[PDB]
C-alpha cells in the first residue's frame, strides 16, 4: 500500500 | 498556490461543484487534489483524491455522491456532491503537494438551505446589573435565540441615535434543539450608561426586525 | 492503521515553549509517516511536517524550520511535536495524523486535536454577574477569566431545558468573557430559585450565583 502523507 | 470561494449555498438534493482553483502557471493536470470535511470539534476528515478517471481514490466510508473531477479549464480540482444532505453542511478543504510542501486552501464553508422551518430570533435585551455598576463597569447584553436561517443583523442604539464603539456580537451557533443563537455586547462606563434615557437592541432577521430596550433604573 | 490519541489542552506565554504527544492507540505506531497539521480558529489546515516511526528522519515544513522538532519515543509508542518560541498566532488546534491508500480507497487516522494557546494574559478565575428578568430569558454573565474553557450549569444540573451557552468574547485585556440564558415560564419566577454553576477548572474556581428580580 501507499503512504497517505509523502 | 490554492485557491477556493470561502462560502458556498444550495438547496437540499441539488448538485454542487466545489471549485480548488491552482495558482496561474501550476499546471493542474500534474496534481492529485485532495479533499477533506470538517465538522466544528472534529478534525479534518478525508473525502477522497483525483487525479483522473483513472487514478482516484475514495476515502473510507465517504458516501459515493461525493465524487471528484477536474477542470482544465479554470486550472481548478472539483468536488462534486450530488443529493445535498443537511449533514453536508461543514466546511470543505482541499491539498496538493507542490514545492515539497502539504499546501492547503483557505477552505469553503457549505450551508444548506431551508433545512428546517424559518425561526423568527427570540430577543431578551438586559441592563447592567446593580453588581456590575458597583464594579465600576456597566455591560448590556443582547441575547438572540430560537433563530433559523443562522444570520442576524444586529444594530444598537442610544436614546434613538446609532451606536459604533463598544460592540462584540458572537458569531451564530446551533443550540440544542438545532436552531440558532448569538449574543451581542455593548460595552459602558456607567456614566454612559446613565447619560442616556435608553439604549435598544435591533435584531433584524430576514427582513424583520425586533427592537427591546433598557433604562437605568 | 492505528487510532491516535494526543494529549490534552496547552496555554503558554510568549516566547516559551510547548510539546504536543500523540500516542498510538494500542501502544505501538505503524510504520506509515505521522504528519502534523495546525488549525488556526476559523482558518484552514496547515502542515508542519512529518516524522517516519521506525526511522525517526524528519521532514519541516519551511515556515516552521529552526522552530519545530519532532521525535518518537524509543519504543514506537508515543510521537512528539514540539514548537519553540511561540507566538500568539501559533494559537491553534495541533493534530497528528497517518494513513495508507489502496489503489481504490485511502485511510487517514486523525488525532482528535490538541489545542495550543498562547497569550500574554494569565490564569484568572471569571466574575459573574446576574441578569435578571408567558416565558421570561435569565442568565448570568461570566466575566474576565483565562483561560478557556468556563462551563455552566444551572440549578446544579437539575435545569437543562431552554438553556444555551453562548460562545465567549476576547477582551482587550486577553481575557474572555460569555453569557448562559436559560428561558423558563414567567409564573415560575416568583417562587422557583435559579442559580447559574459556572466551573472554571483552569484555575480551581467555581462561582455560584443566584439570579433575581
Amino acid at each position: 500500500f501507499e503512504d497517505f502523507w509523502k | 498556490v490554492l485557491t477556493q470561494p470561502s462560502s458556498l449555498s444550495a438547496s437540499p438534493g441539488a448538485s454542487v461543484s466545489l471549485t480548488c482553483t491552482l495558482r496561474s502557471g501550476i499546471n493542474v493536470g500534474a496534481y492529485r487534489i485532495y479533499w477533506y470535511q470538517q465538522k466544528p470539534g472534529s478534525p479534518p476528515q478525508f473525502l477522497l483524491r483525483y487525479k483522473s478517471d483513472s487514478d482516484k481514490q475514495q476515502g473510507s466510508g465517504v458516501p459515493s455522491r461525493f465524487s471528484g473531477s477536474r477542470d482544465a479549464s479554470a486550472n481548478a480540482g472539483i468536488l462534486l456532491i450530488s443529493g445535498l444532505r443537511s449533514e453536508d453542511e461543514a466546511d470543505y478543504y482541499c491539498a496538493i503537494w507542490h514545492s515539497s510542501a502539504w499546501v492547503f486552501g483557505g477552505g469553503t464553508q457549505l450551508t444548506v438551505l431551508g433545512g428546517q422551518p424559518k425561526a423568527a430570533p427570540s430577543v431578551t435585551l438586559f441592563p447592567p446589573s446593580s453588581e456590575e455598576l458597583q464594579a465600576n463597569k456597566a455591560t448590556l447584553v443582547c441575547l438572540i435565540s430560537d433563530f433559523y436561517p443562522g444570520a442576524v443583523t444586529v444594530a444598537w442604539k442610544a436614546d434613538s441615535s446609532p451606536v459604533k464603539a463598544g460592540v462584540e456580537t458572537t458569531t451564530p451557533s446551533k443550540q440544542s434543539n438545532n436552531k440558532y443563537a448569538a449574543s451581542s455586547y455593548l460595552s459602558l462606563t456607567p456614566e454612559q450608561w446613565k447619560s442616556h434615557r435608553s439604549y435598544s437592541c435591533q435584531v433584524t432577521h430576514e427582513g424583520s426586525t425586533v427592537e427591546k430596550t433598557v433604562a437605568p433604573t | 492503521q492505528v487510532q491516535l490519541v494526543q494529549s490534552g489542552a496547552e496555554v503558554k506565554k510568549p516566547g516559551s515553549s510547548v510539546k504536543v504527544s500523540c500516542k498510538a492507540s494500542g501502544g505501538t505506531l505503524s510504520s506509515y509517516a505521522i504528519s502534523w497539521v495546525r488549525q488556526a480558529p476559523g482558518q484552514g489546515p496547515e502542515w508542519m511536517g512529518w516524522i517516519n516511526p521506525n526511522s525517526g528522519g524528519t521532514n519541516y515544513a519551511q515556515k516552521f524550520q529552526g522552530r519545530v522538532t519532532m521525535t518518537r519515543d524509543t519504543s514506537i509508542s508515543t510521537a512528539y511535536m514540539e514548537l519553540s518560541r511561540l507566538r500568539p498566532d501559533d494559537t491553534a488546534v495541533y493534530y497528528c495524523a497517518s494513513g495508507y491508500c489502496s489503489r481504490t480507497r485511502c485511510y487517514d487516522y486523525w488525532g482528535q486535536g490538541t489545542l495550543v494557546t498562547v497569550s500574554s494574559a494569565s490564569t484568572k478565575g471569571p466574575s459573574v454577574f446576574p441578569l435578571a428578568p408567558g416565558t421570561a430569558a435569565l442568565g448570568c454573565l461570566v466575566k474576565d477569566y483565562f483561560p478557556e474553557p468556563v462551563t455552566v450549569s444551572w440549578n446544579s444540573g437539575a435545569l437543562t431545558s431552554g438553556v444555551h451557552t453562548f460562545p465567549a468574547v476576547l477582551q482587550s485585556s486577553g481575557l474572555y468573557s460569555l453569557s448562559s440564558v436559560v428561558t423558563v415560564p414567567s409564573s415560575s419566577l416568583g417562587t422557583q430559585t435559579y442559580i447559574c454553576n459556572v466551573n472554571h477548572k483552569p484555575s480551581n474556581t467555581k462561582v455560584d450565583k443566584k439570579v433575581e428580580p
